[PDB]
């Protein structure tokens, strides 16, 4: 059991989905998340006249405002039993002790605890913007459907009519159906993040390869987070216009791995979509009476006494992130 | 309430470096919205250093093979120069150019007091106004941190770089944040030359080995901040509700299972009952004016009231809570508060002058530990400037050479605060008898009395001469 | 409460400065409409400077090589000389032409004491009705600020133009605004000259390095303001609801079922009733005069009354609340207030006179930190006029010239307020032990008794020879 | 209350010691957290030591042979050579280079009463600027443990080698753990060299035989710390319920089986009555407003209200409890607390004279006791570099050698703090009786006056003679 300030990381590297689409954190001292509470968008433009001023404008009350945060709290044990990740001979005299070796030990478990909560939340993410729809679920929990709203047209599909599959893998351009998936999207589509076969069979097109530009010709910071996340997002380059993304990130699930992304698909959008990061109470005793009930993350590390008379680190969470805009994204399921 | 304030199990040092910002940051607050930090350091100050800060020196002649009469006379031809040095006008001596001496050692007291560490640093003024080219600049302890504000290190701990045994070896000063934009870049500064030069004078009292840092104020003080706080707020509520009071109107009406079936059938179908009788109670309050003083009663009509039941009347016990705690934290920090805010309850002649002889040894005993340091660095960087310029003349038969000695021919004491008085009776007839027995030396007489027995017996030549001369009584 | 005032989180001078004008100004607010600041600022005008502040000069006779009797008839030529050139008349020693020198430096104590800092000016004055051409104005604090009110910035700040290692260089003057109509423009003005000329003195004590203003008084006084608004609204309802009193009419009446059904048919179609009702109670009313007093009942036909309830009854506790508040923030401001407002409770002997020494001593604190600055200003700017005009001759065998040496030179002391009376026994056993023992000096006699060795003398031979020339005993 | 704080039934030692961690963390903690810490090692220093630690050498002259002006004047020579060495202005006498031998004693003092033992240990530094090489560092009691923590064993117990006898071979110090991530490894460090040298002066007070470690605090301070946050949480309860308040609204209303059979026919299918209900209801709050004061009155529809009728309603006892407490453990703990928070209540004459010199007496015990040690220790070390290094000479006639007669030569004693004042007259009629019948000699006159013979008659040599050259009377 040690204190609540050994927690120290300084690794946030999130894939460029709660750090750059939803920004917006929005942790509660109440249970649930309410979208009438947040303002969100503003009612933004009425003035008055030039002698007195008008009424009192409020949040302007979002008509749905009731949904269950994922409420995630899970646990480890740090027993000092095992031989550690060894950092190439820094002295393993420190991880001979057990106070050492215990408390990088603690600070490897928790280190797996948020990137776990982040990697639950990239699927969140996913799901998120990939359909609108999101499966609060789990055993012992009834599946509540959170919905932000994505319309049909931000779901209409290539495979519908004429495929790419089913077209000429030389002259025809599928720059013709870029803009018509992305003139209904509520703005400007910068980044064409692809899944990888996605790319692939956009790609098979000449006119893609002799329309892109392999060049850095670095036009925002999405090199630099690239270059930060080297791992799963892959900066193909300039299509001219617009940059060329493929996401090829994994989760390993409980007994075997697979890609976040389905097989073909594609969401069209900004890259400042507006993304809420609504956060429920946290059902931990400490952080009631220390304030934490309204916060991103709490860990503890703590003993019990008796029957599992042992000591673990304790992660505690409550995300309910969703998009303030689904119609910003057109969702397609690729050829 | 433990949870706004939380004290790690572990070495002071270790349980207090990683909290230092916010310690120091509330510590700033507390000395800054409250008025008992200011009154503290006042009292310190007039009673450490008081008037002046009075240099003697006193190289070891006994040791060093030099006559008491030659060290005599080179000690008041320093003397001499120490205080015609001292006495400028311009505020000359810093490089900040307006601080003299005086708050020099003001300064130094104060942020040793408040951090628990002073910073001066030894420079090369440039001011050619006077004879001596070194000026004294202290160094805010803001500017100690590791470089680029990193966490500590394995010897770069908290802006000080050192061994593994520990030897204070230099330290990163982070650049000046006044205005408050400018960014910091740490610099490196030794603590002193090789050859003895005091460089960079840091002062600290270390609680245990190894610890960089002083101690603290606001970490035993939050308590006086919440207890303020929970008084005024109780004051405040006390007296607001000492006659708040609820005008509403009642009725007799309520006639309980027909008043329940009205009310039922206006819910279903018949508010114009309901209607109606709001209608005569609002002609009823325009035809009666009900008022009760100056001021309208607020409209009630029949059949609702506030319950302003209380809760207990005891007496809130505050005021002995009070004094025992005011009593406690006063000779907790040091000072006591029947003069930081001066109570004359039930105190007598004994209770006065036992108070006031041990506050005043126990001022002695801060004096004498966080004063000479600051009071003997000074003076040896300005004695080794001193022997460079040739201004004052060592001992031709010097055992030890300046560079080597410096401890031993830059050996001296200050005098503080001037002549205590708290009864009359009591300093004269210790000083009748310590006249009549011959109990008291120059030194120490001259401690006491905050003058010198040279001058004294100058003085009193010329008291004598003058009486004679113009017919006075010797 | 902690709303209306905020404090910040920081540095002092970063947690001041942005919030200087508000909080100045409700300083202001306070020392007009509150009694306290002038007994305050009047105290302290009378135990710092009291009847005069008379200046003494000390020219570094034995570091200049000067013999002591030249520099004592030198000394007297220029206090001869600085009485005759301060006792004007006229008030013509200021620009202003309406404060003499006692007023010098009464503003100066003043406004130090209130903003912390003073401002003095040496101006070369045309007027030939005396020998010195240099007067001193007094500036403004509102008058430093950055040109045109900008904020601060790198290193013009608040009005001071300085380097990055803080060095004053000079300052931002902006014009009067007296009459409330006149634009700011702002006018530089160095700090000093760099000949060691004291042009701008500017006088204030640096809580902390890098400081620009002094110390405030609201940012400690704001809970005066309300506890007074408090303890004076508590009294103000106590007074008046002592004996307030409901003066209504009820009856039996009230045959609920009966009532209610009334009232419900009044509602419905039979107001008949209740204007029956109400006819017969007005003719009730006229044909009762319902009459308590000297004043009529007000008019309350019956089923309706006033509820006044209290809320509860235990004592206010304001009383001990505000003689521990008192007391507190009384020896938090300094002065106690069994003198800032006199109480004479159950205070002793002891209780007196440590009071009595402990407050004096620290006024003598005050006294030397905080007005030896602005005389020693002055009497360099005034000296070196002295010079110019070869009014006083300087010792021919000036070992260092004058301009090289003002701080030597123009080495002085001043003597504040008079003669302290407090018991008249401990004054007079201190007197005779200290003239039996000859503890005392000429320099510090003088000091304790507000008078001079030399004029003693020289009127006790006086005194001597008229009595043995009229016939007395002398 | 007994659950967080256990004691083992067995002998002191072994009940302390496998709790030594938590106790003398909990001890760290309150030490830190609390104010009483630092105020009573705080006046144990100004006790006893006080300004400063005085060496006296007296070598038994009489059982060695040596005569009694030969071991005066070696005395001298190694008294002069003492005070030169100690008096180092650097901070150079530790291996941490940053304290004298004040803080020496200083250190090795509070760690020998917070944890009832301290380490010192003789190093040979290397730094030549003083004569001497030999140092002093002071030892962490974290340092020893058993090799590598391991519990305690056969003759290996909680890092002390011993026999079977208990004998104190040596010690095994664990690595610092400043900064907080260097491991700890065990060093073997015996506690005195076979020839007598003092290598590892380990210096701790036991209770009874076969006890390694010292005396704790916080093992009787728990209690204070939890009355203090007893007393701390009622004085909070007690402000925030002197006046909470109910703001409910109740209607007449409530037919009872009317009531209860709308009730239940809402709760089967009628819920428009209460729908229409709470309409009616909303429409009277929001057609009223009903507000009390400042503030809304909270909404509540007729028929429910909170009842905070309360406990029992005596007078708390606090009062009389934590006097009663204060005072008990006040003169548990020794130092009494109407001084370590100052009360001055009902305090006579005889009462402070007695408690004073009662006070004073058992200082000068526990300085006698635990002083003596540390610095015959340090002074044995000295003494035999010196003689190491022929600084000072000894007798000739010498009985027994030095490395056999260390006890013998080395006999030294110590003055701690200076002259005791507490009345005046006491001291002085002691003093003139004293001086008039003989009953004080040399060393008990200097012990008790803090001075030394041989320089006040010298001094007053000086005195005589120099009132007789000036014109002044011996």
């Amino acid at each position: 059991a040690q204190l609540l300030a050994a927690n120290e990381q300084k690794f946030k590297f999130d894939p460029l989905f709660l750090r750059l689409f939803f920004r917006e954190s929005y942790p509660f001292t109440t249970e649930k998340v309410y979208l009438s509470q947040i303002p969100g968008l503003v009612n933004m433009a009425l003035y008055v006249s030039p002698i007195v001023s008008g009424e009192v404008i409020r949040s302007r009350g979002g008509s749905t405002s009731e949904f269950t945060p994922g409420y995630v709290k899970p646990k480890h044990e740090v027993n000092p039993q095992m031989t550690l990740r060894r950092l190439p001979d820094e002295d393993p005299q420190n991880l001979a002790d057990p106070a050492y070796r215990r408390r990088r030990i603690i600070m490897q478990n928790m280190r797996d605890e948020e990137l776990a909560i982040a990697q639950v939340e990239e699927m969140q993410a996913v799901s998120a913007v990939l359909k609108g729809k999101y499966t609060m679920t789990g055993e012992a929990f009834d599946p509540v459907e959170v919905d932000m709203g994505r319309s049909e047209e931000n779901n209409i599909t290539q495979s519908g009519g004429t495929e790419w599959s089913k077209r000429d893998k030389s002259t025809y351009d599928p720059t013709d159906d870029i803009e018509a998936y992305a003139l209904n999207a509520s703005g400007v589509v910068n980044i064409i993040v692809f899944d990888p076969k996605g790319w692939a069979l956009f790609r098979s097109f000449k006119a893609v390869k002799e329309k892109l530009d392999t060049r850095r010709g670095s036009n925002s910071e999405l090199e630099t987070a690239v270059k930060d996340l080297g791992k799963a997002v892959s900066y193909k380059g300039m299509y001219g216009d617009v940059a060329i993304v493929v996401y090829s990130g994994q989760y390993v699930e409980n007994g075997v791995k697979k890609n976040f992304l389905p097989d073909n698909t594609m969401v069209l959008g900004n890259t400042q979509a507006r993304g809420l990061r609504t956060y429920g109470c946290i059902q931990d005793a400490d952080a009631q009476r220390e304030g934490i009930n309204a916060s991103a993350r709490y860990p503890k590390n703590w003993v019990t006494t008796g029957d599992p008379a042992r000591e673990f680190t304790m992660i505690q969470s409550a995300p309910l992130m969703l998009l303030a805009d689904p119609d910003e994204f057109v969702s397609v399921q690729l050829a | 309430q433990l949870r706004s304030w939380n004290p790690p199990s572990e070495s002071v040092d270790a349980a207090l470096l990683p909290n230092f910002t916010r310690g120091n940051a509330r510590a700033d607050d507390l000395v800054r919205n409250n008025g008992y930090a200011a009154n503290a350091i006042q009292l310190h100050q007039d009673h450490i250093v008081g008037s002046f800060f009075r240099l003697s020196h006193r190289p070891s002649w006994r040791y060093l093979g030099i006559g008491e009469e030659e060290a005599r006379a080179f000690s008041r031809e320093v003397e001499a120069a120490w205080k015609e040095f001292a006495e400028d006008d311009c505020c000359c001596i810093d490089v900040e150019r307006k601080r003299t001496f005086t708050m020099m050692i003001r300064e130094g007291v104060a942020m040793h007091a408040f951090n628990g560490e002073l910073f001066v640093q030894a420079t090369w003024d440039t001011s050619s106004s006077r004879l001596f080219r070194t000026q004294f600049r202290m160094v805010s302890p803001k500017r100690i941190s590791n470089p680029n504000n990193t966490g500590d290190s394995r010897n770069c701990r908290a802006g000080v770089q050192i061994n593994d045994s520990g030897a204070a070896l230099g330290y990163y000063v982070s650049e000046d944040g006044y205005p408050g934009w400018m960014p910091q870049k740490w610099t490196w500064i030794p603590r002193e030359l090789p050859g003895g030069r005091a460089s960079f004078i840091h002062v600290f009292e270390p609680v245990e080995d190894g610890q960089t840092r002083g101690a603290n104020v606001f970490y035993s003080v939050m308590e006086q901040m919440k207890m303020l706080d929970t008084l005024q707020n109780t004051q405040l509520q006390s007296a607001i509700v000492k006659a708040m009071y609820a005008a509403t109107i009642e009725s007799e009406l309520d006639t309980q299972s027909a008043m329940d079936f009205i009310l039922g059938a206006n819910s279903q179908e018949q508010r114009e009952r309901l209607t109606g009788w709001i209608g005569e109670i609002a002609a009823y309050y325009a035809a009666a004016p009900v008022r009760l003083g100056g001021a309208k009663v607020p409209h009630l009509m029949p059949g609702d009231s506030l319950n302003l039941q209380t809760a207990q009347d005891t007496d809130n016990g505050y005021s002995v809570f009070e004094q025992s705690l005011l009593r406690y934290i006063a000779a907790g920090l040091g000072v006591s508060y029947e003069q930081l805010s001066r109570n004359y309850a039930q105190m007598s002649y004994s209770t006065a002058r036992a108070s006031a002889n041990e506050s005043w040894a126990y001022f002695m005993g801060r004096r004498k530990f966080v004063a000479s340091r600051q009071a003997s660095q000074m003076f040896l960087c300005w004695l080794e400037e001193a022997i460079v310029r040739r201004v004052v003349t060592l001992p031709s038969k010097a055992r030890f050479s300046f560079q080597e000695a410096r401890s031993a021919w830059g050996n001296c004491d200050w005098i503080g605060s001037g002549r205590m008085a708290i009864d009359g009776l009591k300093e004269v007839q210790e000083a009748v008898m310590l006249i009549e027995a011959g109990l008291s030396t120059y030194e120490k007489e001259c401690a006491k009395r905050g003058d010198d027995y040279q001058e004294i017996f100058a003085q009193q030549v010329r008291e004598t001469m003058e009486r004679r001369a113009a017919g006075l009584k010797p």
